[PDB]
């Protein structure tokens, strides 16, 4: 029914604590309503658990936006003799992003919670965190946030007045951004090397250590006890239909105040940005082009970012996707080519290389790129990394792949004029 | 472009330029070439036989 | 060079079936000793084999 | 680009087998609490966590500590050379008492970063991957570091340092060359990551316990 | 309230704060289970 | 039976539970190309070589180790089959050493055979190749790990069959590298094989270098008599 968003109450956020201006340990967490009710969640079974996330119409916040609900059902099957587990991913691989760093080290209490809560769902025996190496103190501030859960009895012997008994431990990784794929996340775990393992078998049937597993994003895990303490349909009234719900928001790049903030889902990009960012640097007008979800996702240049909202379906009709949230800008007084290529070479460095489409054509795309910065190439040779890409998408074990051409393919897009007068202005220059 | 009598080149440095990797006694019309190698001294590819029968070569 | 004798060291014949080869050797009068066809047999191949949690299938690496 | 590390051991006077390394009691019992972590007859689970504390404990990982973790965990020396070989915040070169990690990705990189490395260049007088000759800094570029609304930030020794300025980063290493540890986190006073002047989310006091819980519950 | 920041005890984190905090909660945890057999190898 | 009942290019057959696409269109008759998976190894799934196309369905898949469902109908000539067999062969061809005629498999490389079979017949690969270091294990083995496809069939070979855990990856994305990490010469009686499971020329029988080409030999079957294995 609603046909404007972008104007979420205070005291309608799901993250209240979001910049650490509160305590974030068990009494500051107690204090904003947190572990409240939580028993009668326990015992009102799994079952209707899955029906207020299915009915929340809530969607993966990893980056993919898969429903959430049909997961947490996949994993429901009865039990088969091998330990069932939940996997929390905390590794926050990706440019731009930083919106799990912050309801991580701010609120963990809520993150502990919705573990909980998520294994009681799926019947998990316990739950591992993989919080990014690099998130030291993060990581330490997620354990003293467990050990005081445990000395309030709110995790582990028995969670509760209710019979269930549960373990959260946290897992640190060494600066890998590709074991933050799910497979790749469970490899890691179980001591190998971060690479991704094929699917079929999915995690739900054999996942860590063999036994049936479900990975979900930190702030999937987090917001899932407040949908079950404020109810599925007050989620559900949030943004568009098959969008529902809220999204945490980070805007970094050339803006006057970057930030990250909790904002309703279906907001304008123009609007966000005027609203919560300060605005783009020299006013709106200097923008040059966007990258709405992270690394990952496609640039847009300003006359489709103009009127364009934030969720999948409406992101995928500007050939985007919502990716993760994460809003890079990028003005006119910048390299845009050399952004590219940078984004190219990140990816060229965080391969994992197990596949060869992904490691020779993705070290091939960071060498074309490269050649393209300085226009020692051709024109005729555009089309040519454009049928590279598609080689590569589509075709690799892990979307590590289809995220690195991803970019390339849009800069292509959106820039053809641009590199072909670099071209031709190298070839001027050096006759 | 006149094909006379055969002979074996090498490089400015004074190594021949023969591998051994025998693809002239394959594509040999008439089988004049027979061709026999081994690794040289210092480990190079060389061949220890090279003979081209000058009365079965159909040049 | 490698001298030989015998003019047939170099002739190979190729045959749809093993009964026609046996017809063939048969009416040109030569003995001849037959080897049944060796089939690679099936194999059950489980890529979540690898990933085993208490088989010894589990792989170290991959 | 081009990495410039190699990835193949040779036998060096201060870098062989026969190196001294060995675990101190409380790491031991830290290793052993970890691998109790993991279920039964999963032990190898714990080669990353007690790899990472054998680094901390020696500040590098020598091939020594390298066959030490494979044969506590009994794992064969080959998997542990490939775990520490795969992730990059294993050290097998020695390397400075304070590592110097600074992000040059695109959000960064937007925000002016190649002068705080310039300048982090001329108040050193040590190229982007060397070392300073006195072992006390060690300048290193990496990728995404999870910091990237606080761009151009740093990492220094599990400690983060962020919306730094050229100046903020002369200060950052003569206060660390003095002695002291400086303070971690965002500089300008800007307190983790809000609007500089915008505070446009979350102003008013949070709401008390079951403020909006549905009925039955 | 707000204008204060209340995140200043990492301020004084050792490195070996985590896992500290991991031999303290190593008596907290359930049993673990078992696979039958000590390794994959075994 | 349990049996369910799959199409190959429209020709049914009838397959057990479990099993993969490539072991279906083997029982029609077609052999999937393939580079990494090996029968008497475990499944990888790296080189992507065996990617086929199931009609009405976007993706493609591995055939090597996606199972079959029932009703499937796996279109192995197809063009997006083709395409992607092109562009998995210009990967592996991109940065493949000109070694050809002094690689010591020559007429015999499953490289340049599904090159020659599924690949395109030119290169658009205007970059310079990289180079890596080559190892010492024996002997026995020859290594020229510039040709390495980085298939890890021997690694799997040593980890299963032989029960020698010596090989493995050391590195990340292009620069990884198949090795032992350590000056280390894996030795065991069943050492050998890993130069015939091999596809290229990075592992070579080292007595046996320069010496000849397959397609001058002679194949005569015959028994050892070393042991009482026969
Ligand atoms: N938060 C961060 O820093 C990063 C986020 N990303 C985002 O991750 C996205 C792609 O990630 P993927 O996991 O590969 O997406 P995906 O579509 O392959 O799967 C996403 C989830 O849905 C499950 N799933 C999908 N299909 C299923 C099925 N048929 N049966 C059972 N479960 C199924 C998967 O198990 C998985 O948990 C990217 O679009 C990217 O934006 C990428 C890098 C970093
Ligand atoms: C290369 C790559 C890196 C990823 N890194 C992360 C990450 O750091 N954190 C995360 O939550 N998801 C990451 N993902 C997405 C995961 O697949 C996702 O978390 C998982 O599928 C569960 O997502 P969900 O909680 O939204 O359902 C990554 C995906 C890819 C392909
Ligand atoms: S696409 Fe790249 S990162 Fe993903 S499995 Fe293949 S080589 Fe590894
Ligand atoms: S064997 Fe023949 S084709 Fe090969 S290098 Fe020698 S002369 Fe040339
Ligand atoms: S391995 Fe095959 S393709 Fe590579 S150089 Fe040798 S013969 Fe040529
Ligand atoms: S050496 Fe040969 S068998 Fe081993 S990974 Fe490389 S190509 Fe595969
Ligand atoms: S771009 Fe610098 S922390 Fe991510
Ligand atoms: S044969 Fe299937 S991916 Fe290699
Ligand atoms: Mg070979």
């Amino acid at each position: 029914k609603k046909t404007s968003f972008g104007s979420l109450k205070d005291e309608d956020r799901i993250f209240t604590n979001l910049y650490g201006r509160h305590d974030w340990r068990l009494k500051g967490a107690q204090s904003r309503g947190d572990w409240y009710k939580t028993k009668e969640i326990l015992l009102k079974g799994p079952d209707w658990i899955l029906g207020e996330v299915k009915t929340s119409g809530l969607r993966g916040r990893g980056g993919a936006g898969f429903p959430t609900g049909l997961k947490w059902s996949f994993m429901n099957k009865p039990s088969d003799g091998r330990p069932k587990y939940l996997v929390v991913n905390a590794d926050e691989g990706e440019p731009g992003t930083c919106k799990d760093r912050e309801i991580i080290r701010h609120d963990p209490h809520k993150l502990v919670e919705g573990c909980l809560v998520g294994g009681r769902a799926m019947g998990a025996r316990a739950a591992y965190i993989y919080i990014r190496g690099e998130f030291y103190n993060e990581a330490s501030n997620l354990q003293v946030a467990i050990r005081e859960a445990y000395e309030a009895g709110l995790i582990g012997k028995n969670a509760c007045g209710s019979g269930y008994d549960f373990d959260v431990f946290v897992v640190r990784g060494a600066g890998a951004y590709i074991c933050g794929e799910e497979t790749a996340l469970i490899e890691s775990i179980e001591g190998k090397q971060g690479k991704p393992r094929l699917k079929p078998p999915f995690p739900a049937d054999v996942g860590v250590f063999g036994c049936p597993t479900t990975v979900a994003n930190v702030e999937t895990v987090a917001v899932s006890p407040t949908i079950c303490r404020r109810g599925g349909a007050w989620f559900a009234s949030f943004g568009r239909e098959r969008n529902s719900g809220t999204k945490l928001f980070n805007i970094s790049g050339h803006v006057n105040h970057p930030c990250t903030v909790e904002e309703e889902m279906s907001v304008p990009l123009k609007e966000l940005i005027e609203k919560h960012a300060g605005g783009v640097i020299g006013g709106w007008d200097n923008l040059l082009a966007v990258i709405p979800g992270g690394s990952s996702t496609p640039l847009i240049p300003k006359s489709v970012c103009e009127t364009v909202l934030m969720d999948f379906d409406a992101l995928v009709q500007a050939q985007t996707g919502l990716g993760t949230a994460a809003v890079i800008v990028m003005d006119r007084s910048t390299d845009i080519v050399k952004a590219i290529a940078r984004l190219i070479e990140f990816y060229k460095h965080e391969s994992c290389g197990q596949c060869t489409p992904c490691r020779e054509g993705v070290d091939w795309m960071n060498k074309v790129m490269a050649r393209f910065v300085k226009g020692d190439a051709r024109p005729a040779e555009i089309d040519s990394l454009w049928e590279i890409s598609k080689q590569i998408e589509g075709h690799t074990i892990c979307a590590l792949g289809d995220g690195a051409a991803w970019p390339v393919q849009g800069l292509i897009r959106h820039f053809r004029p641009e590199l072909e007068e670099r071209m031709q202005q190298f070839a001027l220059q050096h006759q | 472009r006149f094909r006379g009598e055969h002979a074996l080149r090498r490089y400015p440095s004074g190594e021949e330029r023969c591998i051994a990797c025998k693809l002239c006694e394959a594509v040999c019309p008439a089988q004049a070439i027979t061709i026999e190698a081994e690794p040289r001294a210092d480990g190079s590819r060389r061949t220890t036989r090279y003979d081209i029968d000058m009365t079965k070569c159909i040049y | 060079w490698s001298s030989t004798a015998d003019p047939l060291s170099n002739l190979v014949l190729t045959f749809s079936t093993k009964e026609d080869a046996v017809a063939f050797a048969e009416k040109n009068g030569w003995s001849f000793d037959v080897e049944e066809r060796k089939v690679p047999k099936p194999k059950s191949k489980s890529y979540g084999a690898n990933f085993s949690w208490n088989k010894r299938t589990r792989v170290s690496t991959k | 680009g081009a990495g410039g590390a190699l990835f193949v051991h040779r036998d060096t006077p201060e870098n062989n087998p026969d190196t001294p390394f060995d675990f101190t009691p409380e790491n031991y019992k830290r290793i052993e609490a970890i691998v109790k972590n993991y279920p039964e007859g999963h032990k190898a689970a714990a080669v990353l966590p007690v790899l990472d504390l054998a680094q901390r404990q020696n500040g590098w990982l020598p091939i020594s500590a390298m066959n030490k973790v494979a044969e506590i965990l009994q794992v064969p020396p080959m998997r542990v050379y490939e775990v520490a070989t795969f992730y990059t915040m294993y050290n097998r070169k020695p390397v400075g008492k304070y590592h110097i990690q600074v992000c040059t990705t695109t959000p960064c990189m937007l925000r002016n970063s190649d002068s705080i490395l310039e300048a982090i260049q001329k108040k050193l007088g040590i190229k982007v991957g060397e070392t300073t000759p006195d072992k006390l800094f060690t300048l290193i570029e990496v990728e995404c570091l999870g910091a990237c609304v606080n761009a151009p930030m740093v990492q220094i020794n599990d400690n983060y340092y962020e919306d730094l300025t050229p100046k903020d980063i002369e200060e950052i290493i003569d206060e660390l060359k003095a002695g002291k540890i400086p303070k971690p986190g965002p500089r300008s006073g800007r307190f983790s990551c809000e609007p500089a002047g915008g505070l446009t989310s979350l102003t008013e006091p949070p709401k008390g316990p079951g403020f909006g819980v549905q009925a039955g519950l | 309230d707000n204008s204060t920041y209340r995140n200043l005890q990492h301020h004084e984190y050792s490195t070996y704060t985590f896992l500290d905090l991991n031999v303290e909660l190593s008596k907290f945890r359930m049993p673990q289970p078992s696979s039958g057999r000590q390794s994959p190898r075994h | 039976s349990n049996l369910i009942e799959v199409f190959v290019d429209g020709q049914s057959v009838m397959v057990e539970p479990g099993t993969t696409v490539l072991q279906a269109c083997e029982k029609v008759g077609m052999q999937i190309p393939r580079f990494c998976y090996h029968e008497r190894l475990s499944v990888a799934g790296n080189c992507r070589m065996c990617l086929v196309e199931i009609e009405k369905a976007p993706k493609v898949v591995a055939a090597c180790a996606m199972p079959v469902m029932k009703g499937w109908n796996i279109l192995t000539n197809s063009e997006k089959s083709k395409k992607a067999r092109e562009g998995v062969m210009e990967f592996l061809l991109a940065n493949h050493p000109l070694d050809c005629p002094i690689c010591d498999q020559g007429g015999e490389c499953d490289l340049q055979d599904q090159s020659m079979m599924f690949g395109s017949d030119r290169s658009r690969f205007l970059e310079g190749k990289r180079a890596v270091e080559d190892k010492n294990i024996g002997p026995l083995v020859k290594t020229i790990m510039t040709r390495c496809i980085q298939c890890t069939r021997c690694i799997r070979f040593a980890s299963e069959i032989a029960g020698v855990d010596d090989l493995g990856t050391t590195g990340r994305g292009n620069d990884m590298q198949v090795g032992t990490y350590i000056e280390k010469m894996f030795m065991s009686e069943l050492s050998g094989n890993i130069i015939d499971i091999c596809p290229v020329g990075a592992l070579t029988s080292k007595p046996y270098a320069f010496t000849a080409r397959p397609w001058e030999t002679r194949k005569t079957e015959s028994i050892d008599v070393m042991d009482a294995v026969g």
